[PDB]
């Protein structure tokens, strides 16, 4: 019954600040299946985080992400203007959970 | 001309270096196949080593995204040990999932391919196809990834089907010349069992293999070759040889269930008894593929709450990357040597600055002399090589 | 290119039935898991459903279970999602998605996303 | 020394995958020569893999325009089976016609080369020229373009000069050591053949061909080796095994004409019998070629209107590229095994994105056991492959 | 075990295309070889191809000016027939002037290297050099570019030293297991001889060279094996055969005595009796090394003032551009076989538009059955491929 | 089926030309192995050309840097002599020190990896890894970076170990199909033994090595394989073969000590009586590793104060570069031939347009004919070769 919580919500910066992303999950995972998505309005959901870690294929140097136990962080270094979006962080090992997203905001 | 292995176990102080291929440091310049999932199996004249290439070299663009385990393009490579996988290789099967037999008479290969829900195992003696099965638990049909032991013509293979963590179906298939002559489901105290690293234990086979849900000690299947009874056990060593494990300090083992530490993923490895002492090599990091070590560890093999480390060697520096490894025998003048092979992988999900997987390979032989220290890593530098 | 397209979303009446289909370009669908995931208006992602390249369902929604249907047929090469009963809970946007998991390293994040497909519930 | 085939037909309830060479892959990155029209033929130890070269590799500026089916830089390569056709390749002669033979002694190449209207047959036998005949029409002299079959050390090669929209003149020429010892006129009522599919069929040989005339439906051409005989029919399965054809709902075969069902044009393809039943593959489109199914037609070698299917395999799926289709015979221990072969055409004339015609191979074998699901094609993405 | 070449000469109605080598075709994708003055040789099972290599590939920096003949770096390459000179090529010897033999036990290699005027010739059989001689006319120390020829364990070799233009010194060395037993010094009505293209007439060894100072027919060196005698003549073909000479109307012959007839350069040819006839290739082009054809003259070995020509074949074609050819013979089943090759020279001092000087090779041996028509050339498309 | 190598000595009065490799020219186009520290071994049948190389090519981002003499990823690479280092070929070995020998049975190779002052030593014979030894003196271990002697199946190795300018501690190593017999250490006269250039001196073996540490003359190690006893002097030659040294009019030689001059350090050379008469390699420059010449000193193996130097040879130019020489002995019909190999270094440290360090080789052979003059050098433009 893990319950993934992401710690800040409709977080504003600038395109060009650094983003720290947290997703608290309630208990132990006991593994690395932790993601993290990109959800932009009117476009599919983008991987960009898999295994707590590890960047997609493709996705700008700029998304970083660590973490394990409980606390999970991704961590955008420099924003730009198309990385203002919604974040999910999902745990798809069992359960199955969402987080319930983190928007990035222009300041 | 039948291989018996009748001959003893060598006297093993330590490994000495055998053999490396340099496989990615030779493919920055150089058509080198994508490979992983390698192993070496000798036929009683000299050594080859397998992998499972990914239908690509590494300098091409089909090398993109090549850490999937299971594609139609995936082929057994194989070569002389020592040769790197170069665009003479032959491709002896279709397979994402393969093992290797010499009988003494002619090579015997295992290879899986299609469906995940309806994969097929084709056996291959002799250059020809003398049998093949389909998949009995309709999920991932899988082998061990490394040699098969052959007694008298009989090779005896594990091959595993079904989930890594849920409900799965391990069968060991006795081969005679190709034929599938015998078909035993796996019976004893382990459950799963998973990439065995078979080896002569005449008159039978001992396998030690990969616990993916529960275990970081290792399972151990024994197989009878004369009766084809099946026994199934973990080794007792303190020390487990899985990766994820807990500390040398914290762990434990029970060898006869799995000890439920850190067990819910592992790696393929190996260990082989010396009287009550196991042999057995390791990742140095307990958590991710990082360095590899081999020890002795004082009866290890046959008493729980052991943790007493002796003859300690490092293949490969803790900060340097490792992967599946495995034994294989090798017959000498007097008595049955002991070696080991470790995949060195680079590349994705773990190393970001490429697009690629792969690995290259070390191997070590068992040696009854004295030998020194060192590390023998992969040795590329990701960051110059072709993305 | 892989691609993922879903179809058959549209307008339905509380208590009723709807089945979406999703279809596959460029992969094959035999080597992937393929999941269900839908987007409440106002609300975050939710995963319905989730199947093996096995063509087992391994995970349903609390809510949806008993309720949806998750099925495949890999000669077509589409997904469905056979919807029943259906309440004003389950107006939302659904996403076709695909992971893989891995003989060694176990699962992956779900890297193939559908463009998404609409269903809206009322009166 | 000799081969005679004299063992019976292994018992074949489908086929499990063999080989596949990754060709156009490994091009991508790497020198793989451009080839088309590939076949395996096997000597009593291994199967090699053999195929017309273009004369270049794929990333050549010579690729280009290899849609040509007949060039003076045309040769045969011959590479053992999984080797791809690699810089290291043998061409063993010049030929853009071709069929290889192992008798047991010794390989025999027929090599067609030349002008179109005054073509020369060369017949190589033990690395030697022993024997050579003149194009007899002065049209196109072509061959199998698959394995010829040598029973006690004669060698049948079914040749065809003439037009390939009309009547043509078919030979079946026995070929000892290289020399041709008889030459034999095509006789029955096959009207039109080419591109035989032969198999040892003790006491004789029986080639499956294309009729690329006036029917669908594949000729049949019984060659006795003892007394020279030959004697021509159809295949009467009423699932018709050539391309073009109608819809299995619409096809239907005459087992002594041609149905004249979309029999304009052709594929080369295989079939064998077993019993009244008759194993067959094609492709699974039925107007071009895409995909590739085998399957076994109940009463399909003696009943011109059975249409019952079993035992269906997908070995290329609906939407990848087929091409050739042939047979081969391997020696078991104690049966004669069916494998086939197909060909993996990519390149011009159906995908504009690349300059250059090429081809993979994918090799399956009958077995007698078990087997799954899956789908084998070429793989190869050419949007970013070289052009 | 020794060849002795005693079964007669093969009924020869003509020449059926052999082998093909491509090698400037795969240069332009792939790293090839870059060699000049190639040959056939064949051991009792298989035929090679030598080529001098040039010490460099044809995509390569030091391909730059490869049109020079003698340089320190070239070596003597040696791949089975059809294999094209890739980079796993074996090079035998350091030799800017070769020839090479198999007795029938080993292969006899005669490699020249060094100095112009203090050239040394190695000897190397079965792998290791057993003899040695210098230069003794202080020039060009150079042999036939061809095979020689061993009858019962005794190798014969025609080297020439001295003046290209103008009287030299040729000696017709006996080679016996590597070791030179005998040295004869040329003796006979033949005034210049070099490369001579040899072939087994048994009890001898006949010998067909080039007059590179008077003549364009061609000299005639005929070596008795059992008493190592040497008479030298012409051939008395009307058709005269060395490249440049007159046009077919006014060119003549004496074989007694070179023609004086355009005798101030030459080519390497061939040619070989047929009773009284001749059977001779030679280039298209009277005054150029452009295209190549053989044919047979009536009377041609036994009647200067022969000009009646049969059985004509156009091995190359008139605008494309050959090089030079040779003799080997291959021992049949009752019959010794006389086969030619054809070097395709492509580059320098002929064509500008790359630096690099390198050859390829068409292969045809000679035939009882029939043939049709063809060319076989180069093919590669020099304004495309790298400098 | 074991060598005894007891024949007499081939009588020399020089040597030919044998073997070139153009390694580096054929690197700049081509994927060719970085090596350096290369030697020449013959089995019975055929001569293997042996390099350690550096696990990657030249056209590599990896060939960086390779002027280090010791890393994990150097390998003994082996191929048939004139065969280049491509990825084709073969790595033994894990080993940045190296020697090989084939007793007429298997090949052994004795090979150094790990750290520097903890280094192991593997015996591998018949493809398998038959005993190892740990660095003894905790310094560099290293062998003769040559081919080793095997007398009736006993092969003798000379290993050194500890400070290459001091006291080192060397041993010679008995090895009986991979097994270590016996190990003598050092006796005699000879104070720094290194790098030792052995050939069989029947019924002994005897060695002539490089003095790193005081003496320009080179030491002589003669090892009975009967016995075991071992007794060591110095070339007693006034002309001496180590560089660094003084000029030919003023360097001075010993009979029984190092002639301390110029000699802190040296060079892998070779050297072998001829009666009284030495036959000697060594460097045209008398401080770096420039040009190379071979000559025979009268009364150079019994008399010091010699300087009456003969049929001297020029192997390498003296502008052009050299590096490492030995020795290697092959059986002939009667007589035992010595022949030799000349490292041709290219690249950094002293040729700073490239980045990489690498090798060419070029082999003579002795011979009782005959030879003229010339030179081999590597021959490559590094100003036009990739960095
Ligand atoms: C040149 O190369 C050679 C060959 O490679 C080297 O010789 C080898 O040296 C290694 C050094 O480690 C020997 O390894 C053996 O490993 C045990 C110690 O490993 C500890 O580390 C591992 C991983 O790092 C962990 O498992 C343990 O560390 C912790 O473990 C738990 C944690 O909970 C704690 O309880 C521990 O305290 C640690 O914190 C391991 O301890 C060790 O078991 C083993 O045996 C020696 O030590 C024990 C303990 O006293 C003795 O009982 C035993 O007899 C050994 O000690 C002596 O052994 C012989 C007896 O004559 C002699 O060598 C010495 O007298 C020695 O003191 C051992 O250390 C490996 O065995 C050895 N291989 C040989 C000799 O073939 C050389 O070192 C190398 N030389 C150089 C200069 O580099
Ligand atoms: C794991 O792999 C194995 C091995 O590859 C698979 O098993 C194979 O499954 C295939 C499924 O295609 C079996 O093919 C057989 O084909 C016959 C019907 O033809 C069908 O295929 C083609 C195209 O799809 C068409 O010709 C047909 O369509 C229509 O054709 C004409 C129209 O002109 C009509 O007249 C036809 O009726 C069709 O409508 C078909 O689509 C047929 O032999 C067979 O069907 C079985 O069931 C019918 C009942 O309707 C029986 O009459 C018939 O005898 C067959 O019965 C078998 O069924 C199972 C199979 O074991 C047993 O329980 C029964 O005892 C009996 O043997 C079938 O469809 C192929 O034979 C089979 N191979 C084997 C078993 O070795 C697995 O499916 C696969 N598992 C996965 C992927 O999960
Ligand atoms: C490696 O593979 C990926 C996956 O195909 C390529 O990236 C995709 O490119 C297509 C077309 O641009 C996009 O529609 C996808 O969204 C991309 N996927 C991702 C997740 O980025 C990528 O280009 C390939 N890389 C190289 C260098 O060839
Ligand atoms: C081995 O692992 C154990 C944990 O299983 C370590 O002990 C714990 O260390 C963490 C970090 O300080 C503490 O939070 C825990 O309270 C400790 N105890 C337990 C039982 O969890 C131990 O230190 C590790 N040993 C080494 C050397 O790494
Ligand atoms: C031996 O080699 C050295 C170089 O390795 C030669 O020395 C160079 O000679 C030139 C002559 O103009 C000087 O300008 C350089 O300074 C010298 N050293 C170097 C490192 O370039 C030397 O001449 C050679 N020959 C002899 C007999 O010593
Ligand atoms: C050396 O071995 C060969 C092997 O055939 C043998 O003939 C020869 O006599 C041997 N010589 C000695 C002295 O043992
Ligand atoms: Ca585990
Ligand atoms: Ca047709
Ligand atoms: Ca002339
Ligand atoms: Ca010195």
């Amino acid at each position: 019954e893990v319950v993934l919580t992401q710690s800040p919500g409709t977080l504003s910066l600038s395109p060009g600040e650094r983003a720290t992303l947290s997703c608290r999950a309630s208990q132990s995972l006991g593994t690395n299946y932790l993601a993290w998505y990109q959800h932009k309005p009117g476009q599919s959901p983008r991987l960009l985080i898999d295994g707590a870690s590890t960047r997609a294929i493709g996705i700008p140097d700029r998304f970083s992400a660590s973490g394990s136990g409980t606390d999970f962080t991704l961590t955008v270094s420099r924003l730009e203007p198309e990385d203002f979006a919604v974040y999910y962080c999902q745990h798809y090992g069992n359960p199955y959970t969402f987080g319930q997203g983190t928007k990035l905001e222009i300041k | 001309e039948y291989r018996n292995w009748s001959k003893p176990q060598c006297g093993i102080t330590g490994f000495a270096p055998f053999s490396k291929d340099n496989s990615i440091r030779l493919s920055a310049g150089g058509d080198i196949w994508v490979t992983r999932e390698p192993y070496v199996s000798c036929d009683p004249d000299k050594c080859y080593q397998f992998a499972l290439g990914q239908g690509t070299t590494l300098n091409n663009v089909h090398s993109n995204n090549t850490v999937r385990d299971r594609t139609p393009y995936r082929t057994l490579l194989m070569n002389e040990l020592g040769v790197p996988f170069h665009l003479g290789t032959k491709q002896v099967c279709i397979a994402w999932s393969s093992s290797s037999c010499h009988d003494g008479k002619a090579w015997l290969h295992v290879c899986i391919t299609g469906d995940d829900k309806n994969a097929t195992a084709s056996f291959i003696y002799n250059g020809r196809l003398v049998d093949s099965v389909v998949s009995w638990s309709k999920d991932i049909l899988r082998t061990q990834e490394s040699e098969c032991v052959c007694i008298n013509g009989t090779c005896t293979v594990v091959m595993t089907d079904g989930s890594a963590s849920g409900k799965a179906d391990t069968k060991i298939l006795f081969i005679e010349e190709g034929k599938i002559v015998h078909t035993s489901t796996l019976s004893g105290s382990a459950q799963h069992v998973e990439e065995c690293s078979c080896y002569p234990r005449y008159p039978g086979v001992r396998c030690v293999c990969r616990d993916n849900w529960k275990g970081s000690n290792r399972p151990i299947v024994d197989i009878n070759i004369k009766d084809h009874s099946i026994v199934s056990s973990y080794v007792c060593s303190g020390l487990v040889g899985d990766t994820p494990r807990k500390n040398d300090s914290s762990s434990s083992s029970h060898c006869l269930d799995p000890n439920n530490e850190e067990g819910g993923h592992g790696v393929k490895g190996w260990a082989f008894d010396d009287g009550n002492d196991v042999w057995m090599g390791r990742t140095i990091n307990e958590t991710s593929r990082l360095g590899y070590e081999t020890f002795k560890v004082i009866e290890g093999w046959s008493n729980p709450k052991s943790k007493l480390q002796t003859n300690r060697q490092v293949i490969v520096d803790r900060g340097d990357r490792s992967g599946y490894s495995g034994i294989f025998s090798v017959e000498g003048k007097s008595c049955i040597n002991r070696c080991f092979y470790v995949e060195l992988i680079r590349g994705r999900k773990e190393e970001t600055e490429v697009l690629w997987t792969s690995n290259s390979i070390v191997v070590f032989c068992g040696t009854s002399g004295t030998y020194g220290t060192g590390s023998w890593p992969d040795g590329a530098d990701l960051n110059l090589m072709p993305i | 290119e892989v691609q993922l397209v879903e179809s058959g979303g549209g307008l339905v009446q509380p208590g009723g039935s709807l089945r979406l289909s999703c279809a596959a370009s460029g992969f094959s669908f035999t080597t992937y898991e393929m999941n269900w995931v839908r987007q409440a208006p106002g609300k975050g992602l939710e995963w319905v459903s989730h199947i093996s390249s096995s063509g087992l369902v391994i995970y349903y929604a609390d809510s949806v279970k008993g309720r949806f249907t998750m099925s495949r047929d890999t000669a077509k090469n589409s997904l469905y999602l056979q919807m029943d009963s259906l309440t004003v809970a389950d107006t939302a946007v659904y996403y076709c998605a695909r992971h893989y998991f891995d003989r060694d390293w176990g699962y992956s994040g779900m890297d193939l996303w559908g463009q998404g497909t609409t269903v809206t519930v009322s009166s």
